[PDB]
């Protein structure tokens, strides 16, 4: 919070909204890239869903529940019926801000984003493992 | 070998072409308004879900299939 004031509402409300941010930046794309936005999209939902399963929740009545949550896509308190807003863990469900309302400081999870799109994808790079 | 699917097309048109008189109301071909049926439940996918959007993701993606499947034959 101190070093930076610049966090986003909500930890796990941005994934059901994301997918769908992106489920809307998906389908203008179209050829195969509409998919590989969507897929893109399907590697965010484990979020809620570890979560969920550590907390022992049942993670698709959240996260689809969550995706139920807009009318366009935003994480924040104002419109929870009709946007996004925060997260629980014990619950696992959304909350707003000060009500559980989870948060991230937004300079984590872009680098999180950064690195597990590019591990995987030189992890996507190689076809073989040769030896003699 | 060749002459036989004309007579079958000709009589698959005449079929359509009477089933496009005996209903009047006549889609596009070729898939065309499953896809946006899809999306039309991808707005469900966002919309209805508690839960079910699994299955509205699931479900109409299997529209997409059938003419999927003329792209793929």
């Amino acid at each position: 919070v101190l070093e930076s004031k610049s966090v986003v509402p909500g930890g796990g409300a941005v994934e059901a909204a994301l997918s769908i941010y992106l489920e809307n930046y998906a389908t203008s794309m179209g050829s195969r890239e509409q998919l590989a936005i969507a897929e893109f999209a399907r590697s965010l939902l484990v979020i809620p869903n570890t979560l969920a399963v550590n907390a022992a929740q049942d993670s698709t009545d959240l996260v689809a529940k969550l995706r139920a949550f807009h009318n366009e896509a935003q994480v924040n308190p104002e419109r929870k019926n009709l946007k996004w807003i925060g997260l629980d863990l014990s619950n696992g469900k959304p909350r707003d801000n000060k009500q559980a309302g989870v948060f991230e400081p937004t300079i984590v999870k872009v680098k999180s984003l950064k690195f597990a799109t590019e591990a995987a994808i030189t992890i996507l790079r190689i076809d073989d493992l040769i030896k003699l | 070998q060749f002459m036989e699917e004309t007579e079958r097309s000709l009589h698959d048109a005449i079929m359509i072409v009477r089933r496009a008189i005996k209903n009047d109301s006549v889609v596009a071909g070729g898939g065309a308004i499953e896809m946006e049926l899809s999306k039309y439940l991808r707005d469900y996918s966002r919309t209805i879900p508690g839960k079910q959007q699994l299955l509205i993701g699931a479900y109409a993606k299997a529209l997409e299939i059938i003419p999927r499947q003329l792209c793929d034959n």
